C-alpha cells in the first residue's frame, strides 16, 4: 500500500536527517 | 502550555509551508489568511527542510508521488503516512521529515489545481503537530533543542 511505505522511506529518510545533520 | 505552544506551532507551520510555497513562484496568502526567537526556529525549520529535500530528493520525490492524491482523500492519506512515519518514535529528523512531506503536499496541491487542499494541509499539521508531538517536543528542550542541535548560522 503506498501510504505505509512512503511513511516508512519517510521515517528512514529523517532518521538518516538526525543522525547527518547533528552539531552536538 | 499546550495552547500557549499551540498558537506557536501553528505558526511555524504557516511558515514553512509559505516559505515551500514561495520557492516556486506560488503565495500562502493566495489559498487562505525557552531562549531562541521564533524566527530562529522559523528559520531552522526552513533550513533543514531544504537540506533535507536536497539531500533526499530523488528517494522523497520518488516517495510523493506514490500517494496519487485528491481532495477527497488527501486527509487519509496525509494521516495515514504520518502515523506510519512516527510509528516507532519521534526524533528531530522526523519531525523535519514531517514538515517537508506537508510542504511537498502543498506545493504539488497547487501544481495540480487541488488548491482547496493548501489550508487543510496546515490544519492537519498543526492538529497533529499540537496533538501527538508537542509533549514529545516538550519533553525534549521544546524548539530551543531543535535549533541547538539542527541549527546553522548559514542561510
Amino acid at each position: 500500500s503506498p501510504t505505509s511505505e512512503i511513511g516508512r522511506h519517510l521515517a528512514q529518510l529523517g532518521d538518516s536527517y538526525s543522525v547527518r545533520f547533528q552539531n552536538e | 502550555m499546550s495552547m500557549a505552544m499551540s498558537q506557536s506551532n501553528r505558526e511555524l507551520v504557516v511558515d514553512f509551508l509559505s516559505y515551500k510555497l514561495s520557492q516556486k513562484g506560488y503565495s500562502w496568502s493566495q489559498f487562505s489568511d525557552e531562549g531562541t526567537e521564533s524566527e530562529a526556529v522559523k528559520q531552522a525549520l526552513r533550513e533543514a527542510g531544504d537540506e533535507f529535500e536536497l539531500r533526499y530528493r530523488r528517494a522523497f520525490s520518488d516517495l510523493t508521488s506514490q500517494l496519487h492524491i485528491t481532495p477527497g482523500t488527501a486527509y487519509q492519506s496525509f494521516e495515514q503516512v504520518v502515523n506510519e512515519l512516527f510509528r516507532d518514535g519521534v526524533n528531530w529528523g522526523r519531525i523535519v521529515a514531517f514538515f517537508s512531506f506537508g510542504g511537498a503536499l502543498c506545493v504539488e496541491s497547487v501544481d495540480k489545481e487541488m488548491q482547496v487542499l493548501v489550508s487543510r494541509i496546515a490544519a492537519w499539521m498543526a492538529t497533529y503537530l499540537n496533538d501527538h508531538l508537542e509533549p514529545w517536543i516538550q519533553e525534549n528542550g521544546g524548539w530551543d533543542t531543535f535549533v541547538e542541535l539542527y541549527g546553522n548560522n548559514a542561510a
